[PDB]
């Protein structure tokens, strides 16, 4: 219970990691979309609302 | 005429003009003989760069000025960040000219590159226009381009050109959107200090279309200093090219970029700072968030250091956020001449290491202490570093950048920067761990079979200029600072 | 399936090459980087244009392996039947450094294997095993850097994460053929499902 | 204006095809066959559809070309004014000519142009 | 100093409905042949835009350039790809384009309500001074050789520069 | 409020329902006031900034000269209409002298339209 | 009139050419597309500049430097897919995925 | 219409020295330094109220004074008449702070200026008041 947090928290952060590594492809598309639609929010937060 | 009014402006862009000489000197030589001679290239290239620090030193005393009908502004900010760009590439150059030749290809264009490269990156330095923010970058982005696929023949290197190019080509011209953007809606100006005047007099300084411009132009910047989700550029382009191109690109990108970040926010966006200011804090911490948590899952030791520079760009990030009144831009500087240092050796190391060994996994670095105890020192002293550790230049320059960052009250960025170095230690020492593994049969055949050889090499001396720097530069960290508050 | 990997532009095409060195044969026939005794500073010898750092390219073009994790289930028996795969790993991989997880009894199984490096108990059996441990047993199989990984034991969710966590290029495993291995194949290269609940019985 | 005589030209530009080919469709007849569409190899019945695929060196003028389209099209504003400014643009222009110069020796030197 | 108003906004409608087409046929063409020729469309399109507003300069160096491009374009699209293939015709369509089709509508209709929303009347009459001409320049090609002769000196060199770099670089990776 | 002017052309134009007579009115002191500043742009042979503002204000004539026909009494609404049609070719002349551009013939036009917007502002009161 | 039509048009032919910078599997159609945004980036420059640089003309000088970029561009690439179809003999990009 | 609140106390009041381009203007701190230079960029603190002494403008709300280029026109008619001088207006000197009343066809004429999503920062036909402060030359370094 008590050494099971740090452990815990150094499972959980290999796991995102992880997650957010093979999350993508690695794909030029992919890229170019990803990069692309984080503009677009941005534009949408920042000028419609 | 007279020749005069852009005689006594070309004295002011003296030290590129030794660049650009020397690289017209350098390729007429090697259109003219056919014969080709490492030592003259070396002389070339080394006599480019060591002329243009010695004319930029002789130029600092000199008054401040805007020279080419507002082309070109020579300040004490600008001067640093030219002196830093002309610092990497004579670091660079060792490493260049012994990897290039290893690799049997033609290294006289390699040079022309870097050294082309260096001349657009000068230039983005100081650059009071918008036609010459974008002209400039030109000339280092498609240089970066024709570099990191200099290569030619390995699968990797094509791959990497193929998506530098298209993700470089996707930015830079959102970038030029948004300059077309502000451009239009501020009344047809382009000189820095002259549109927000421009944009009072059209009225437009709380337009919709301002708020485009900033969101393009922030995001054309984000793809070069690579923090947040405008990163994935940075690790294939840093796992499939040759390691002194990278080690340049990583070093020669970023002070450029941050350079035309900080004339880009402040001189000609000072008026909306309450938005950039948030598209910052979001790209800061998103970079550390998602550089130092990917970096530990990496099998790759280039890969790696791609996640880490995308990690410790969120750390610079920080000066341009608290801005110029709490330090700020004095902690931009003294922590990216740190970071040049941190890199530099950290990519010599490996140079090295790979021309010996022949690999880039990380699972082939354990044993190389038994080895060579001298590169393995030099190579953990410089992961060290990177990882903020007390006795060496990453500690106090995390330090001072989250000095001025709790002076200015952002509790957040700081603690976060925080918790992402407390998680950017595990890498920088997964290296480590590994190098001082006297298990024999952990140990790769890959360092078994290494020679060290009787000779210096001209990498060692360029890193013995570096890993001397990053821990005794901890004591002279006073005499840095009063070099960079005096500009403002 | 078309959410999980966009722009998936099908197969190779027939006529890709994937360049010249590090594309055909196997791992104990790559000629370079090879020695250079005549070089004064101990660099190899490097072909004609390509990058230095040239034994990643294996693992990408040619899908090399040079340390393999099986993570065996079971005791001596099938530690003892699972000496054909691993002579069949040690054959189509020349070279190769083969590691085996399996609790006590089945660790001493490989007394007698001329293949395996190093033999690890490890408590596969337990589903709530201590934190510690565990997680020392996952830093060790991320620090230890292996090409592939494959798992006798039938894999739910938990056992794919920890397959998943192990950095490993090939993740390979079997998995439960009933409704509780949902998402396990997400998180590994290969799944198989065997006939029934219990390997043992084929 | 000097430029609605332009358009005015352009359009009658345009419609000479479009009246040439309404003239040969309503006066020339059409007497289609499949012999007829066959596409002419010399006699003998054609191959494969076509295409070459040249090699790279032969084609390596273009990239050169592209670079010297832009430097002719920076040398006429330039040359415009040449007579209002005075040997300011002369040696501005200089070193625009010397480095397309030096990119030509380049090109002939390392074999781009040569066939 | 400029065309009859009706017959501005008809030209500026058929130009636009002829880009429109080009840029379409670019982006829906599986044959890099056919959608380079709509390209071909699109800057030349773009040309005559450039004629309309006032640039008889920049308009024939679009022409000129980009036409150099196109046809380079069409010669390594037609050296560096597989058979003619008539038959590939309009690429299929999958997910990762109907979620980048509402991506980039999204961004358009982001742009579009900027656009529409902004008086650009208004800030003509703010610039009058901005669009006094000197009275001796008559040639427009003559001021914008003036003011690319000596308020742009900087990127005049460094453009010269880049182009030699770009020859190099596109000569040395090429070369077999 | 503004009740004009305040988006792009194009929306105000083909989105909007249009402007009642008692803005239409202001409209015209509006145009009329700025035709009366345009002197100094005239005078400075500014071609496309003249241009631009006539092809402008052509724009708002056309609809807010017959919007505001109901504001003009019966006895005068022929009269009245006779004026703006003599502002209408007065303006074209306009158009056709800074188009293919003259000095002394756009001088010309430019006093004959303010003469004839200064008589369609008597009318309308 | 309706010139504000034209920036209309350049901001479609940026999202065009966007959507054909991303859904590409083929990289001259790529470059193409990129061809096409800068297009978009130099009809803004040239509408705002018949706007309100009737003097000076700096956005058709800044449409010049960005065709000679764009030209450049074309230039570097595709030498960069003659290296790709020298090694390969592919060019779809999405089939690359090597570094990952 | 589209004002944006700033609270900031008034300036001492004056009587305005009326020109021939209409343009009223007073000294209320003459300057010591430099006259404001032709084609230069000059930093000064202005605070820009309509008729009805309501602010609308402030280069005290940005945090900084605004650099501008004077003499060439790349502003109003009567901050140029104002600042650079001529026609019977003295230039201003470096710490000088002038009031400033620009009549409407000194200003932005009769068209609004700054209009978009339904409404004009600037009216037409608006007298404008400035409180113009010549805080100095532009210079790359700041002390
Ligand atoms: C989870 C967020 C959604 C996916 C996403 O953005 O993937 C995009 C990437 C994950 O994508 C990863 O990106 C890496 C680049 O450093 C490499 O390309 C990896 O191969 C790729 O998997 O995640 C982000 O960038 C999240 C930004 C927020
Ligand atoms: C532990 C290492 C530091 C030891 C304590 C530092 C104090 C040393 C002497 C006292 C002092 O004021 O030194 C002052 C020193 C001198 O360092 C700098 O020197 C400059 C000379 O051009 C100027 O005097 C600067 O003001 C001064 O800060 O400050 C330091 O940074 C101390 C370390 C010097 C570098 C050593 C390597
Ligand atoms: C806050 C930042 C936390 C970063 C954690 C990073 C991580 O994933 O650690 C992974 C490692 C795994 O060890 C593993 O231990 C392995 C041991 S051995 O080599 O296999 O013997 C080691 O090699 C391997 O590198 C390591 O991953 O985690 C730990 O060892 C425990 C760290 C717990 C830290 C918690 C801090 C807060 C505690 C109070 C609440
Ligand atoms: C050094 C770089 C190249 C030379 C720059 C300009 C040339 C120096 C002389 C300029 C004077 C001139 O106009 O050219 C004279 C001709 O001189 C030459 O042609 C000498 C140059 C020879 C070769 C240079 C050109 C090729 C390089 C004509 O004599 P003038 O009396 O009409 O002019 C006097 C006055 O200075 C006008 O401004
Ligand atoms: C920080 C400085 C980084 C740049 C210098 C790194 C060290 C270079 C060095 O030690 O000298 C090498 C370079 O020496 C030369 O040959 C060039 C001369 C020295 C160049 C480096 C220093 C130049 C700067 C000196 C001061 C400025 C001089 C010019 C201005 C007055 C040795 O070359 P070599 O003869 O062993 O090369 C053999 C070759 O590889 C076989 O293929
Ligand atoms: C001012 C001009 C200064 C020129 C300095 C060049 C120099 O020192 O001469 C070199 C070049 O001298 C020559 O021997 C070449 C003939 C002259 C080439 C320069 C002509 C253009 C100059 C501009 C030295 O040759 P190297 O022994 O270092 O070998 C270089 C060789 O070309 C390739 O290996
Ligand atoms: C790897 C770098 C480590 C840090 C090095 C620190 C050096 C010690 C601290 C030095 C502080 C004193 C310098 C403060 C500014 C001096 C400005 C000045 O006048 O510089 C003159 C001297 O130039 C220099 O030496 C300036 C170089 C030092 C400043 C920049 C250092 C590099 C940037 C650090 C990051 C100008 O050159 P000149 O020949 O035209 O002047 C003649 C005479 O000396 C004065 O009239
Ligand atoms: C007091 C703190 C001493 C340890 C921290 C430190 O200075 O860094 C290194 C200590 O550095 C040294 O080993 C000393 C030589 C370099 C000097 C660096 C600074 C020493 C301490 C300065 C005062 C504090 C630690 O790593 P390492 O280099 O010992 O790693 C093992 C190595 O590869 C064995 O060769
Ligand atoms: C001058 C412009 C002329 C007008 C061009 C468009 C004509 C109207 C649309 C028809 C579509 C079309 O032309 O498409 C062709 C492709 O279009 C082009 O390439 C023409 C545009 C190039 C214009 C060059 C300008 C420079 C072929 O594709 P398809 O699906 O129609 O083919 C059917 C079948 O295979 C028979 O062909
Ligand atoms: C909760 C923790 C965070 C998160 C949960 C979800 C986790 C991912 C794990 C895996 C990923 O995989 C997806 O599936 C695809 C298979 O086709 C991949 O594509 C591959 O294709 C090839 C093998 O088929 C490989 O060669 C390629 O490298 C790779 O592209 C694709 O990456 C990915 O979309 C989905 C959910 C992550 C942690």
């Amino acid at each position: 219970i008590i050494d099971g947090i740090p452990n815990g928290f150094g499972v959980t952060s290999f796991f995102v990691g992880e997650g957010i590594k093979y999350v993508g492809g690695g794909r030029i598309s992919s890229y170019l979309f990803w990069y692309l639609l984080y503009v677009s929010i941005f534009l949408f937060i920042f000028t419609f609302t | 005429k007279a020749f005069h009014l852009l005689l006594f402006d070309g004295s002011l862009i003296f030290p590129e003009c030794i660049l650009i000489f020397g690289l017209i000197l350098l390729l007429m030589i090697d259109s003219t003989s056919d014969q080709k001679d490492i030592p003259w290239l070396y002389f070339i290239s080394s006599t480019s760069l060591v002329m243009s620090i010695t004319a930029l030193l002789f130029r600092w005393r000199e008054e401040p000025m805007i020279s080419f009908s507002g082309n070109f502004q020579t300040n004490n900010f600008n001067e640093i960040f030219q002196f830093l760009i002309l610092l990497c590439s004579t670091l660079c150059i060792p490493l260049s000219v012994e990897y290039i030749e290893c690799t049997e290809m033609a290294l006289t264009e390699f040079l022309l590159f870097i050294l082309t490269a260096t001349l657009g990156g000068m230039f983005l330095c100081g650059a009071n226009d918008l036609i010459t923010i974008f002209v400039a970058p030109e000339c280092f982005s498609l240089c970066s381009y024709l570099l990191s696929g200099y290569t030619k023949k390995d699968v990797r290197s094509n791959e990497a050109t193929t998506k530098y190019l298209l993700m470089g080509g996707a930015s830079s011209s959102i970038l030029v959107h948004g300059f077309s953007w502000l451009y239009g809606s501020s009344g047809g100006e382009i000189e820095l200090q002259e549109i927000v005047n421009g944009l009072i007099n059209t009225q437009m300084y709380n337009s919709p279309g301002i708020s485009i411009a900033l969101i393009f132009i922030t995001v054309g910047i984000g793809f070069k200093l690579s923090p947040a989700p405008s990163h994935q550029w940075t690790p294939d382009v840093y796992e499939g090219s040759p390691t002194p191109v990278v080690a340049f690109l990583s070093v020669t990108s970023k002070v450029a970029a941050s350079a035309s970040a900080t004339r880009i926010f402040d001189i000609p966006f000072y008026f909306s700072s309450n938005e950039w200011h948030l598209l910052l804090e979001i790209l800061a911490i998103l970079s550390m968030i998602l550089g130092n948590l990917i970096a530990i899952t990496q099998t790759s030791m280039k890969r790696m250091l791609a996640y880490s520079s995308i990690g410790q760009i969120g750390y610079v990030i920080i000066g341009i956020i608290v801005g110029d009144s709490n330090d700020g831009y004095a902690s931009m500087i003294t922590y990216m001449l740190f970071y040049i240092s941190m890199n530099l050796g950290t990519f010599a190391c490996i140079v090295l290491f790979g021309l010996r060994t022949g690999t880039d996994n990380i699972r082939d670095y354990a044993g190389l202490y038994t080895k060579d105890p001298f590169l393995a020192l030099s190579l953990a002293l410089c992961l060290l570093s990177l990882g903020g550790l007390p006795p060496l230049a990453g500690f106090f320059g995390k330090i001072y950048l989250f000095w001025c960052g709790w002076q200015a009250g952002l509790y957040f960025l700081v603690l976060i920067g925080l918790l992402t170095s407390v998680l950017s230690i595990y890498y920088y020492l997964k290296i480590i761990k590994l190098l001082m593994t006297g298990r024999n049969q952990e140990i790769t055949p890959h360092v078994r079979n290494y020679r060290r050889s009787p000779l210096r090499s001209k990498n060692s001396i360029e890193f013995s200029m570096i890993v001397c720097v990053i821990a005794s530069t901890i004591p002279g960290i006073s005499m840095n600072p009063i070099i960079t508050i005096a500009q403002d | 399936n078309p959410w999980l990997d966009l722009f998936y532009d099908g197969e190779d095409e027939p006529e890709t090459e994937y360049g010249s060195m590090f594309s055909d044969g196997k791992q104990d026939e790559d000629p370079y980087p090879r020695d250079n005794p005549e070089n004064p500073y101990g660099f190899l010898k490097f072909p004609q244009g390509y990058a230095v750092e040239m034994a990643s390219l294996g693992s990408k073009v040619r899908g090399d392996v040079r340390r393999c994790c099986c993570v065996v289930s079971g005791g001596v028996y099938d530690n003892l039947l699972f000496f054909p795969a691993i002579q069949l790993i040690k054959d189509r991989y020349p070279g190769v450094q083969i590691d085996i997880i399996t609790s006590a009894r089945g660790k001493q199984t490989y007394e007698m294997n001329k293949n395996v490096r190093w033999a690890t108990v490890y408590d596969l059996d337990d589903n709530f095993p201590d934190p510690a441990e565990y997680t020392d047993m996952l830093g060790l199989l991320k620090n230890r850097y292996y090409d592939m990984v494959l798992s006798t034991k039938l894999a739910g969710l938990g056992h794919a994460a920890f397959l998943f966590m192990t950095t490993a290029r090939d993740r390979v495993s079997y998995v439960y053929p009933n409704v509780n291995a949902a998402g396990a194949g997400l998180l590994l290269s290969e799944t198989f499902t065997p006939d029934s609940m219990n390997l043992s019985e084929g | 204006y000097e430029y609605d005589i332009f358009w005015a030209f352009l359009i009658i530009s345009s419609v000479i095809p479009i009246l040439a080919f309404l003239f040969s469709g309503i006066l020339a007849p059409i007497s289609k066959g499949p012999e007829k569409l066959s596409s002419y190899e010399s006699g003998i019945e054609p191959m494969g559809d076509a295409w070459l695929q040249f090699r790279i060196r032969y084609y390596m003028f273009a990239l050169v070309f592209v670079v010297f389209d832009v430097e002719t099209v920076f040398l006429y504003p330039w040359a415009m004014s040449f007579d209002i400014l005075g040997v300011s643009v002369f040696i501005e222009a200089l070193i625009f000519v010397l480095i397309l110069i030096v990119g030509l020796v380049y090109a002939w030197r390392k074999g781009a142009l040569e066939w | 100093m400029d065309l009859p108003g009706p017959i501005h906004d008809f030209l500026l409608v058929f130009l636009g409905s002829g880009l429109i087409l080009g840029a379409l046929g670019v982006v829906l063409f599986t044959n890099p042949i056919f959608s380079a020729f709509s390209l071909g469309l699109v800057l030349v399109c773009i040309s005559l835009f450039y004629i309309l507003a006032n640039s008889h300069f920049v308009a024939s160096a679009q022409l000129l350039i980009y036409v150099g491009a196109i046809n380079v374009l069409i010669i390594f699209s037609v050296m560096f790809m597989s058979g003619p293939e008539y038959d590939k015709k309009f690429q299929l369509w999958t997910v990762g384009d109907g979620v980048t089709s509402l991506v980039c509508i999204s961004l358009f209709v982001s742009l579009i309500s900027t656009i529409l929303n902004t008086s650009w009347y208004g800030i003509i009459w703010t610039t009058k001074s901005n669009q006094i001409l000197e009275q001796d320049l008559i040639n427009a090609s003559q001021q914008i050789g003036i003011h690319l002769s000596t308020d742009f000196f900087l990127p005049f060199e460094l453009i010269s520069i880049i182009l030699l770099v770009s020859l190099i670089g596109a000569i040395a990776v090429a070369r077999q | 409020e503004f009740k004009w002017g305040t988006r792009s052309f194009i929306w105000e134009r083909f989105f909007e329902p249009g402007l009642s007579p008692e803005d239409a009115v202001s409209r015209i002191k509006n145009t009329a006031e700025g035709l009366h500043s345009l002197r100094h742009m005239l005078e400075t042979m500014s071609w496309r900034y003249v241009i631009f503002y006539i092809r402008l204000k052509q724009a708002y004539l056309k609809q807010d000269m017959k919007s505001a026909m109901i504001m003009v009494p019966e006895g005068r609404r022929d009269d009245y209409s006779n004026a703006a049609n003599e502002l209408v070719d007065n303006m074209a002349e306009f158009d056709y002298y800074v188009r293919t551009p003259k000095v002394y013939e756009s001088y010309v036009s430019y006093e004959k339209t303010l003469k004839s917007i200064d008589n369609l502002l008597g009318f309308l009161a | 009139m309706i010139l504000e039509h034209v920036l209309v048009l350049s901001a479609f032919l940026f999202s065009i050419g966007i959507y054909g910078l991303v859904t590409s599997r083929n990289l001259v159609r790529a470059l193409m597309c990129l061809e096409l945004i800068l297009n978009a980036v130099n009809l803004n420059f040239v509408t705002f500049s018949d706007f309100f640089d009737s003097r000076q003309l700096k956005g058709n000088i800044f449409s010049i430097f960005v065709i000679a970029i764009a030209a450049a561009e074309a230039a570097i690439g595709p030498a960069i897919v003659s290296s790709i179809y020298r090694n390969r003999k592919s060019i779809r990009i999405n089939q690359s995925n090597l570094l990952n | 219409l589209r004002v944006e609140y700033y609270a900031t106390t008034a300036e001492p009041s004056c009587e305005l020295n009326l020109v021939r381009s209409g343009l009223g203007y007073c000294d209320l701190v003459v300057g010591s330094g430099v006259p404001a230079p032709y084609n230069t960029l000059i930093n000064v603190h202005y605070t820009a109220r309509f008729s009805d002494e309501t602010v609308f403008d402030s280069s005290y709300k940005r945090g900084r004074p605004l650099t501008m280029r004077i003499g060439v026109g790349k502003v109003i008619k009567g901050l140029d008449q104002g600042i650079f001088g001529g026609d019977g207006v003295p230039p201003m000197q470096v710490g000088g702070k002038r009031k400033l009343r620009i009549p409407p066809h000194l200003g932005y004429g009769p068209e609004p200026a700054g209009c978009f999503s339904g409404d004009c920062n600037v009216p037409a036909n608006a007298t404008l008041l400035y409180d113009v402060t010549f805080m100095g030359v532009y210079s790359g370094n700041r002390a």
